[PDB]
C-alpha cells in the first residue's frame, strides 16, 4: 500500500527494490522513481545491480517514465529536486529518498511538499524535522506521524545503533570509539579532483579513505545514551557494499572477557534484534556479510576484551542492500504505524 | 612563452601539468590552469597521484589561483563557461579542454571568445576540429589551425605505429580496438549513465566503447579509414592500457617484420612518441611511459600473414598528457598563429 | 552412480561440485572428492564463494572426509600421488583432476592406477588427451574413452560458438584468443613463476597467455586448426570473462548474420552450454552463467563482411564447471565404459 | 661490503634489493641471492617490481644464476635448504629471510653454519631464540656475536615498536586495541586458499579479511611493558604495499589531547625517531603515504581521542616499502656491528678472546 | 628414547648419568657420549664420584669409544663443537650442555643440525633467549620441539625457579638482593690463577671467594613477577658438591615470618612442587641436604624473618644431585612432551600437517 517513488534510482534505491521485492510483509507499493536517467537506467540498475547482481525479478519496462516490476506499474520521474517528482499527483506516502544529498529539513521537505506524507532518507540527515530514525533502536522512538520526514543514517549507524545500544544494555559504554569498514562513500568519486570533498577529493577506491563520517555520531541521536559516547571513522573501504563497524571501550563494566559479551549479544542478536544483529562466529569475510540482511552482523569470532575495560565488537553489516534491508525495516514499521 | 590555461584541471589535468613539469623544452607559459573544483585541491591531487605517488616536483599555491610549482607561478581559477575561463583573463595562446565537456568546436570557440587565440582539445577532433595525433598529423599540423585537438590516448598509442603498419605494410582491414583504462569518464558504481555500460561500477567493469579512436583513425590518417576502423575497449583498468587489433595486412608481413617495423619507426616518426617492448609484463612496470604507446612487439603476431594480433601498451593516462605536452610545445614551438 | 572424486577440491573443484549440486540429472556419485588442503576447509571453502556468496546448499563436513550439503555424503582426503587419491579407495568411475598438475595422461593414468577407471581432466587434453569440449566433440565423445577431458573454460566457451562460426558460414582466418580470467594459475604478488608474466601480481595484470584453448580448438574442431588459432589473455579479471577473436569468415557474413547462427546454434548445439546475449553490460551480471559462454552477439561486428570481432562472454569459473558436470554427465549418462 | 645471499628472492627480498642497491652506500653489499626463481625472475621482479615498476636502475643479468645490479655482482642460487647455500661458498657474512621457511632460530641458524654470521627475519619468528630488532627502540641491543637470528619485527609491529616507543616511554598505554590494514601477503591466496584459518583461508585481496595478529603482543622482545597496553589486529586488505596502524589506548596521563600525544610524537620523530616515525596531518590516502620512509607516519588529523584517555594514534607505515626501508636501517647499524667490528684486544684480554676459544684455560672458569 | 651425545661427560654429566641410568621411567636413554673423558676413564668418573662414590652400578667397558652401563650400550665421543656430533650419525633427539661452552643458541643448534633435536644447557645460557626449565614450573613452556634449545638452571636457579614459584606467588617478593653458598665447580680456579676471571680466578676451593650471580634476574626467562626483585652473590664456598640459597628480600604480603613461608612451601612442595622443592626442619648440616634429589632442601628452623619484609629462606640442596635429579626429570617431561602430537588424521590438519612442513603448501600460504 505504501506508495514508493525513489528520489533518484539509487543504489540504494535499487537496492531497496529489490530488498521489497525480497520482502514480504512489505506495504512498499513500489509505483515510481524519480530516477533521472531513464527507465533503461533504473532496469539495468536494478535488472542489472551488483550485489543481487542481475535483478531476480522482472523489472517490466512500461514507458520511460512508467515501467512495471512483476505487475507493479512504476513511474519514473526523470527529475530531481524533491519538488520535481509530484509526491501528491503519484500520492507518494513514504518519499525513499535514494539520493540522500536532500537528507536536509527543506530537502524532504520539498519530497512532502509536492505531496509525500512521510519521507525516509538514506543518510543521516542534515534535517532536524528529519529523524535520521534507524533500525534496531530509533525506529520504535518514531510514533507514527512524528516529525513525518524520518531520515535513516547510513548502514554504520544502522549497524551501531542496534548494537551500541545492546553494548550499553549488557556491558554498558563508557565512550566507545569505533571505526567502521564502511564502503568508500558516495561523498568521494572513483578518482582524484573529486570536488571541495576536503580528504575524499582522491580517488574513492584506490586507497584506504579513513573519513570520520557523520554516522559515527549519527547513531549518537539514535541511541540518546550514547552522547559523545562513539567518536568514529568511516574507514571507507574500497569494497562496494560491505563494512564492519568495531567499538572499543573503557568500558562501564569491568570488561568481562568478550565471550559473555557476545553471549548477552547472541541473545540479543538472535532475540531483541535477530535479522537486525548477528553474531558471526564463522571465520567469514565481506561475502557472507555482503548482502548481509542484518543491521549488524557482530563477528563475535574476533571481538575481544583484553584489558577489561578493552573491549571490542566486530559487528559487520551489508552497508548497501543490508542497509535497503534497515529501510525497509523503517518503511515497514512506519506503514504499520501509518494512518492506515 | 605559450599561454596557456587547462579547462577543467583533473586527472587529464593534472597529468598534463605533471607531464609538462616533467617535460622540458617548455615554451608552454604554463601559468594558469582552470578547475571549478578545488584549486587549492587542485594544487594538492595535482601534488599526489598514484602515477608519480606524489607530485614530479614540488607545487607551491603562489595564490588561491596562482600556483608557483617549483615557483613556476600557475593561475587556476574555479569557472564553468568557457567565454569566461582564464583565456583572455590573461590572452591565452593554446586552450587545453581537460574536462571532456567542451571538447566541441563550440566550447573550443567559447574558449577562444573568453580571450583566447588556439585551442587543444585533450579529446580528438570532436567532429568539426581537425584532430592532431602525435606521430600522424601533428607533424602536419602546422599551428596555424587554431583549435585542434590531440587525438585520444587511444588514438595517440594508435594512430603512429598503426601506419607504421598499414604505410610499411598497408592493410586490407583491421577492426581497431584499444583496452582503453576505465576512467572517471564512466560511472564509479552501477549509477545512472547515457552508456549502460559505461553506467555500472566500471572499476572491474569492461568498456567495449568506441572514444575517439574510430573516428580519430580515419580522420588523421587517410590510410586507415574505415577499412582500419572499429571499436574501443575502455577496460577496467586505470593505468597504462593497451591497443588490440587484428588487422590484415595488404603486404603481407609476419610477426617479426611488424615488430621491425615498429622498431625503426620509433627510431625516425615514433620514438619517444612510442616505444617498442618484448617482455610479458604488465603496466605495472609500463606505468607512467612518456610514449604515446609501449608497442609490445612481442605477442604482434602474425598468423596467414595477415592477421597481425598487434599488442601495443600505452600510457593512456599518463604519456598521453605527454603527447598531449608535446603537441602544447608543437604550438608553442613552431608558434605558426 | 558415478564413483567421481575432484583431485584438488579447489576453487575449480569448489565450482565443479557447485554446479554439480546445483545441477540435476545426476547419476554423478559425487560421494568422494581430495583435497590435500584442509578436507574441513574444502567443506568451508565449498560453502562459501562470491559466485555464490556462501554455497549453493549447506552443510558443516560430514565428520570430515564424508560431506552432504543438505544433499549427499561425499569423502575428500588429503592426498598427493594420484596412484593413491580416492580412485580405488572407492572405485571410482570418472575422475576429475581439479589441481591442473596432473592434466597429463600420466597423471590421469595415476589415477586410474590408483583404482579408477575413467578420467576427465579439466584442462584440455594434455597433449596426449583427446580433449572433449562440451559444444563439438563431448557429443562425439563415445564415453568408451577413458581418459579424456572437458576443453578449458577458454575452449568451453569458444569451440561452440566459433564451430557455428566456421561451419555455418566457414572461416579463412582468425586469431582466436579469450580474455581469461586471471585465476590462482599466477602469482598472487610478483613473485617467481615460469612465466614471467604470470609471475605479475596477476589481479589487476594483464596475462596474454596459450592456455589450452590455442590447442584445444584444433584438436576438437579440424574445421578450425591452425588458421583458426592463437593466444589467450588470462585478462585480470575474477569473474566471467569474454572471448576475444576477429574472424575472416569464408563464407562473408554480416554482424546480425553472426548473430542469427549463434542464436539458432543456442537452439540447436549451444543451448544451455552457450546463450546469446545482446546487452552493453559486464559480467557482474553475466556472473554465474550456467553457459560456456554468454555469447555477446551485440558487438560480434562484422566489416568486409568477413572481420568478425565476436564478443561473448563466458563463465570462465562457473559455467565452465557447469559444462564440466555436462560432460560428467555425458560419462554417467550415455554410459560407454 | 656486508654480503647477503638473500634467502628467497621474496618481495621483501625485492624489498631490501630496491633498497639496499638503492642504499648507494649501503655497507650491506650484496653479491648473490639465495631463491630458486632464476635470474630472469630476479631481474624482473627486482628489476621490474610492482611498487617501484620497472627498477629505475640497471639489473645486469649476467647469466640464468648470476646477474648485477648497476653492475654489483649478484648470483642467484636456485638452492632452497640453507646448509647447502652459498654463505660459506661465497663467504656470506649476513643472511635475511626473505622465504617463510627457514623462520626458526636454527633454521636461520643453517644459514651460519651455511657461512653466514647472523640472520634477520623480515618477520616474526617461532620464538625468542630470534630476538627482534626496530630500528628506534632495541636495534642497539646488537654487536656481532650478539644474537646471531634475530628478526625484523612485523609490516604493523615494524611501524609500532618506535611508536608505540614514543608513545608509551611518555605518553604511556594503560591498556590498548590496536587495529591495522595489511598488505594481501602471502598469509592468503588470491583465490580461497585452503589456508589453515579460514579466516584467512579466505581470498587474500578480495575481502577485507580481520586478520587478527598478535605481533603487536611480542613486545617482550622489544617493548614487553606495552603487554596489557595493547591488543593489535590487523585487516588483510586488497593494496598491493601501502597500510596504517592505528591504536586506540587509554593513557596513564588520561585527557590525553591528540595534539600533545602527536607533539611529543614529532619531538621524538624529530627525535631518536627520524626516518621510522612520521607524524603527518594532511588529509591524504595511501598512495601519500606509499613509499614512506618512516614506517610510523602518525596521520594526526586521524588521530583523535574517545575518552580523554583514549588517544587514538594512526601511523600510516608502507608496509613493504617500509620494511625495504628499516631492513637497510637494522642491517646497516648492524653491519656496522657485524664482523664488520671484528678487531682485537690487550694480553690480559685478547688472550681471554683466545679462551672465547680455549674455554677452561689458565683461570677462564667462572660462572656455574 | 631420549638419547643424549650427552654434550661433555663431566661432574654434572656423571651426576645426570648416575640419576637417568639410576632412574628407570628415564626416556633419556643415553647410547652415546660428547667428551673427552674415554670409555676407560668416563667409566671411571662414571663409576666414581665423591657424592655417590664408586657408582651404585656397573659401568661395563665397551670399546674405547663405547660402554655400558651395567650393560647400557652408551658410545662415546672425544668431540668438542656440536656440529661436528654424531646427533645425526647416531640421531640423537635430546642434548645436554655438560661442556658449560655451548650456552650459545645457535652453537646449542649446533646439535639440532648435528642431527639432533633439542639441547639443554646445564646451566645458566648465553641469555634470554633461552627460557630455562627446572623441573616444578615451565617445563610445559617447551611444547614438543617448542625451544628446542633451552637450559636447566643453576644451583641458585635450579634452585629457584620451583621454590621462588612457590614464593613469588604465596609470599610475593618487593625487590632483595639474593644470598646464595655454592661449591667449587669444573667452571673456578682451586688456586689463584689468571686468564679471563679474578674472582673466580682465585683460589675458589680454597677460600669463601665472594662470587656475585646475575642469574637472579634469570627468572626473567621464566617467573617476570620476580624480575627488579632480586640479585644475586654466588658464595664460592670449598666444599665439594652442595649449594644454597636465600632469598633476603623485602616481601609485599604482610612480611610474614619464615614460618608460614615455609608452611606454605611445605604444601607446594607436598604440591606441586616434590622431588625438586623440601622444605624440612630439624638442625641439619650440608650432608644432610647432600644427595637432595630437589634442588631446594629448605631448613624452616633456619629460615627466619626479622625485618618482616626481608624473609630469609634456606634452601639448602646438592648443588649437581638436585641437577641430576632435576635434568633426569627435566628431560623426561620433554621426555614424554617428546613426539605425543595425537594425530588428528582428518586429512583437515594434513593440510596444516605439511604446512607446518611446506607453509606455502599447494595451497595452505602464510607469512610471504
Ligand atoms: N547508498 C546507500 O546504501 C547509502 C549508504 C551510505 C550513504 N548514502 C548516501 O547516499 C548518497 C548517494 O551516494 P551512494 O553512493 O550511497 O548512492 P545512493 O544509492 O545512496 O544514491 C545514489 C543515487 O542518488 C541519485 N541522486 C543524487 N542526487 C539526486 C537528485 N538531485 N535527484 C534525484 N536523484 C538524485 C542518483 O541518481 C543516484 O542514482 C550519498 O550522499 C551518501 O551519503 C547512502
Ligand atoms: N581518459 C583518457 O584515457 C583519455 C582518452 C580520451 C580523451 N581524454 C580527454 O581527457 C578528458 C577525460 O575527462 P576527465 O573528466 O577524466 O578529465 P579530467 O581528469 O581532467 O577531469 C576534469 C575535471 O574538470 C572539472 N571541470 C569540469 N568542468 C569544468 C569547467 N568548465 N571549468 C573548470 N573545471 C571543470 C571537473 O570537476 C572534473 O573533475 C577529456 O577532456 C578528454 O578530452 C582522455
Ligand atoms: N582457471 C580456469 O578458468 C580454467 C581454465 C583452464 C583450465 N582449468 C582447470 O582448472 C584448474 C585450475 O587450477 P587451480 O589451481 O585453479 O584448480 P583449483 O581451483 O581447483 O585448485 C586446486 C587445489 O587443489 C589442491 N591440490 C593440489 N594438488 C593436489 C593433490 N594432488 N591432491 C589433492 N589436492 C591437491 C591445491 O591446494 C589447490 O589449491 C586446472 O585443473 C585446469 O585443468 C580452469
Ligand atoms: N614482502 C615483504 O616486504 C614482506 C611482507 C609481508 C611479510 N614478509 C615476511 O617476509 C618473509 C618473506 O617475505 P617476502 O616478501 O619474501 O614474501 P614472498 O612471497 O615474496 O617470498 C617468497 C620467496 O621465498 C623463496 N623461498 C621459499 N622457500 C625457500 C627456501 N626453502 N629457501 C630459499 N628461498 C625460499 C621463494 O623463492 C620466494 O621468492 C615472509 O616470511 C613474510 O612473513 C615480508
Ligand atoms: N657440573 C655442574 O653441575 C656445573 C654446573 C653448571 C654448569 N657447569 C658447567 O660445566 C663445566 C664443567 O663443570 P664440571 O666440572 O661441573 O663438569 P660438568 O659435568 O658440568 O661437565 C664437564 C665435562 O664437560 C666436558 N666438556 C668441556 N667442553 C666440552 C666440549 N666443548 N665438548 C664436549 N665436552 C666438553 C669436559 O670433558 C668435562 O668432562 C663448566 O664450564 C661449567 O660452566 C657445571
Amino acid at each position: 500500500k505504501l506508495k514508493v517513488a525513489i528520489n533518484g534510482f539509487g543504489r540504494i534505491g535499487r537496492n531497496f527494490l529489490r530488498c521489497w521485492h525480497g520482502r514480504k510483509d512489505s506495504p512498499l507499493d513500489v509505483v515510481v522513481v524519480n530516477d533521472s536517467g531513464g527507465v533503461k537506467s533504473a532496469t539495468h540498475l536494478l535488472k542489472y545491480d551488483s550485489i543481487l547482481g542481475t535483478f531476480k525479478a522482472d523489472v517490466k519496462i512500461i514507458d520511460n517514465e512508467t515501467f512495471s516490476i512483476d505487475g507493479k506499474p512504476i513511474k519514473v520521474v526523470s527529475n530531481r529536486d524533491p519538488l520535481k517528482l509530484p509526491w501528491a499527483e503519484l500520492g507518494i506516502d513514504i518519499v525513499i529518498e535514494g539520493t540522500g544529498v536532500f537528507v536536509d529539513g527543506p530537502g524532504a521537505g520539498k519530497h512532502i511538499q509536492a505531496g509525500a506524507k512521510k519521507v525516509i532518507i538514506t543518510a543521516p540527515a542534515k534535517g532536524s524535522d528529519i529523524p535520521t530514525y534507524v533500525v534496531g533502536v530509533n525506529e520504535k522512538d518514531y510514533g507514527h506521524d512524528v516529525a513525518n520526514i524520518i531520515s535513516n543514517a547510513s548502514c554504520t549507524t544502522n549497524c551501531l545503533a542496534p548494537f551500541v545500544k545492546v553494548l550499553d544494555e549488557e556491558l554498558g559504554i563508557v565512550k566507545g570509539t569505533m571505526t567502521t569498514t564502511h564502503s568508500y562513500t558516495g561523498d568521494q568519486r572513483l578518482l582524484d579532483a573529486s570536488h571541495r570533498d576536503l580528504r575524499r577529493a582522491r580517488a574513492a577506491a584506490l586507497n584506504i579513505v579513513p573519513t570520520s563520517t557523520g554516522a559515527a555520531k549519527a547513531v549518537s541521536l539514535v541511541l540518546p545514551q550514547l552522547k559523545g559516547k562513539l567518536n568514529g571513522i568511516a574507514l571507507r573501504v574500497p569494497t562496494p557494499n560491505v563494512s564492519v563497524v568495531d567499538l572499543v571501550v573503557n568500558i562501564e563494566k569491568v570488561g568481562v572477557t568478550a565471550e559473555d559479551v557476545n553471549n548477552a549479544f547472541r541473545k540479543a542478536a538472535a532475540g531483541p534484534l535477530k535479522g537486525v544483529l548477528d553474531v558471526c562466529d564463522i571465520p567469514l569475510v565481506s561475502v557472507d556479510f555482503r548482502c548481509s540482511d542484518f543491521s549488524s552482523t557482530i563477528d563475535s569470532s574476533l571481538t575481544m576484551v583484553m584489558g577489561g575495560d578493552m573491549v571490542k565488537v566486530v559487528a559487520w553489516y551489508d552497508n548497501e542492500w543490508g542497509y535497503s534491508q534497515r529501510v525497509v525495516d523503517l518503511a515497514d514499521l512506519v506503514a504499520n504505524k501509518w494512518p492506515g | 612563452k605559450l599561454k596557456v590555461a587547462i579547462n577543467g584541471f583533473g586527472r587529464i589535468g593534472r597529468n598534463f601539468l605533471r607531464c609538462w613539469h616533467g617535460r622540458k623544452d617548455s615554451p608552454l607559459d604554463v601559468v594558469v590552469i582552470n578547475d571549478t573544483g578545488g584549486v587549492k585541491q587542485a594544487s594538492h591531487l595535482l601534488k599526489y597521484d598514484s602515477i608519480l605517488g606524489t607530485f614530479d616536483a614540488d607545487v607551491k599555491t603562489a595564490g588561491d589561483s596562482a600556483i608557483s610549482v617549483d615557483g613556476k607561478v600557475i593561475k587556476v581559477v574555479s569557472d564553468r563557461n568557457p567565454v569566461n575561463l582564464p583565456w583572455g583573463d590573461m590572452g591565452i595562446d593554446l586552450v587545453i579542454e581537460g574536462t571532456g565537456v567542451f571538447v566541441d568546436r563550440d566550447g573550443a570557440g567559447k574558449h577562444l571568445q573568453a580571450g583566447a587565440k588556439k585551442v587543444l582539445i585533450t579529446a580528438p577532433g570532436k567532429g568539426d576540429i581537425p584532430t592532431y595525433v602525435v606521430g600522424v598529423n601533428e607533424e602536419g599540423y602546422t599551428h596555424a589551425d587554431t583549435i585542434i585537438s590531440n587525438a585520444s590516448c587511444t588514438t595517440n598509442c594508435l594512430a603512429p605505429f598503426v601506419k607504421v603498419l598499414d604505410q610499411k605494410f598497408g592493410i586490407i582491414k583491421g577492426t581497431m580496438t584499444t583496452t582503453h583504462s576505465y576512467t572517471g569518464d564512466q560511472r564509479l558504481l552501477d549509477a545512472s549513465h547515457r552508456d549502460l555500460r559505461r553506467a555500472r561500477a566500471a572499476c572491474l567493469n569492461i568498456v567495449p566503447t568506441s572514444t575517439g579512436a574510430a573516428k580519430a583513425v580515419a580522420l588523421v590518417l587517410p590510410n586507415l579509414k574505415g577499412k582500419l576502423n572499429g571499436i574501443a575497449l575502455r577496460v577496467p583498468t586505470p593505468n597504462v592500457s593497451v591497443v588490440d587489433l587484428v588487422v590484415q595486412v595488404s603486404k603481407k608481413t609476419f610477426a617479426e617484420e611488424v615488430n621491425a617495423a615498429f622498431r625503426e619507426s620509433a627510431d625516425n616518426e615514433l620514438k619517444g612518441i612510442l616505444s617498442v617492448c618484448d617482455e610479458p609484463l604488465v603496466s605495472i612496470d609500463f606505468r607512467c611511459t612518456d610514449v604515446s604507446s609501449t608497442i609490445d612487439s612481442s605477442l604482434t603476431m602474425v598468423m596467414g600473414d595477415d592477421m597481425v594480433k598487434v599488442i601495443a601498451w600505452y600510457d593512456n593516462e599518463w604519456g598521453y598528457s605527454q603527447r598531449v605536452v608535446d603537441l602544447a610545445d608543437i604550438v608553442a614551438n613552431k608558434w605558426q598563429x
